[PDB]
């Protein structure tokens, strides 16, 4: 569980940065 | 074709000049040899004083 | 005690080692490369640093230096099997050739910008020279 | 005893000619580090030989006084260096080789400078004829006789 949920946070942060930069 | 020839000549000159520098600092090896042999020789000299003093103390 | 009685210099390098080991323990036991491989690569190095011999305690500043070398990542390339020899040789060399540096840390009680500048050069040079 | 050694840069030390000498340098690293560690371990000053006064203070002092008189007559030899001349021997040969290398390299550099200067000065190819291009660069020849093209086909 630690590994699997360590993997997704990078994608979520990258998409947050892209969304905020876009608008 | 002409430009390529120019590049080749420049590369040869730079290679020779670069190789000149490394020759200058060749002195370091001899210093290492000298220091190693001198220190190694003095180390055994000190132990003799230590040995003689200890041998003297035990007898008393 | 909450580290109320502890030298200022040691806190800087120990508070950061706490997090490294806490995050190493929660993942690196399974009876990717971006996060997981680096995490246990650092953790296996950090574990080996804490081993010690018998009848030979150390002064505080030497521990500060040896932990400072590990925490900053200067030893993330060497194979973990050879860390102890590096520790011993580096400690002997630092004790002999750099007696003035330790007194600065002992007297001040904390690290400084000049001290931090000196330590990186010393560590990189000795690491380069120490490959045997 | 007192020592006067020379500080070295091992990073540049590895740059010196290592061919067929890697093993020698590897041994030298061990010797240089270990001998320094051993020297630092023991004090250079001689140990405390003040026991003779203690022996006088010690109740058993009488014949020990004669033995101390013998003790003051003790002498310790000093080893003599033998490899010092051998190290100095190779330096002259290395210096001669370096001088020869410098001379040859400088001659080659001057020749290359002349050739580069020749290459830089060049006609803009509009006034050039076929022969002058053969002068500047090697080009076709007449080895394939009885041909209207001479291209090696």
């Amino acid at each position: 569980e630690e590994r699997y949920f360590r993997a997704r946070a990078r994608e979520q942060l990258a998409a947050l940065k892209k969304h905020h930069e876009n608008e | 074709v002409k430009q390529a020839s120019i590049k080749q000549i420049q590369d040869a000159i730079d290679l020779e000049k670069s190789q000149q520098a490394l020759v200058q600092k060749r002195h370091y090896l001899f210093d290492v040899q000298r220091n190693n042999i001198a220190m190694a020789l003095e180390v055994t000299y000190r132990e003799r004083l230590h040995r003689v003093y200890k041998e003297i103390k035990n007898r008393l | 005690v909450g580290s109320a009685a502890q030298t200022r210099a040691m806190k800087q390098v120990a508070g950061t080692m706490k997090l490294e080991l806490a995050q190493y323990r929660e993942v690196a036991a399974f009876a990717l490369d971006a996060a997981t491989q680096q995490l246990l690569s650092r953790g296996v190095r950090l574990t080996e640093l804490l081993k010690q011999g018998q009848y030979a305690p150390m002064a505080i500043e030497e521990q500060v230096a040896v932990i400072y070398a590990g925490v900053r990542g200067y030893l993330d390339k060497l194979e973990p099997s050879k860390i102890t020899k590096f520790e011993n040789a580096f400690l002997s060399h630092v004790i002999s050739q750099h007696q003035a540096l330790l007194g600065k840390i002992r007297a001040d009680g904390k690290i400084s910008e000049e001290t931090d500048a000196k330590l990186k050069e010393i560590v990189t040079n000795f690491l380069a020279g120490f490959e045997a | 005893r007192k020592l006067a050694l020379k500080a070295i840069d091992w990073v540049a030390f590895g740059e010196i000619i290592p061919r067929n000498q890697k093993a020698i340098a590897n041994s030298l690293k061990s010797w240089n580090e270990t001998l320094s560690t051993r020297l630092a371990a023991l004090p250079e000053k001689p140990p405390a030989i003040d026991w003779a006064y203690y022996k006088a203070t010690v109740a058993k002092a009488g014949l020990v006084d004669d033995f101390e008189k013998k003790f003051n007559a003790l002498k310790v030899p000093v080893p003599e260096d033998k490899y010092t001349a051998l190290v100095d021997a190779e330096e002259q040969e290395d210096v001669k080789r370096c001088a020869e290398f410098l001379s040859l390299s400088k001659a080659r550099i001057e020749a290359y400078e002349k050739e580069l200067e020749k290459m830089k000065n060049i006609i803009p190819f509009d006034q050039m004829t076929i022969e002058d291009l053969n002068e500047v660069f090697p080009e076709t020849k007449l080895d394939k006789k009885k041909y209207p093209y001479w291209p090696h086909r």
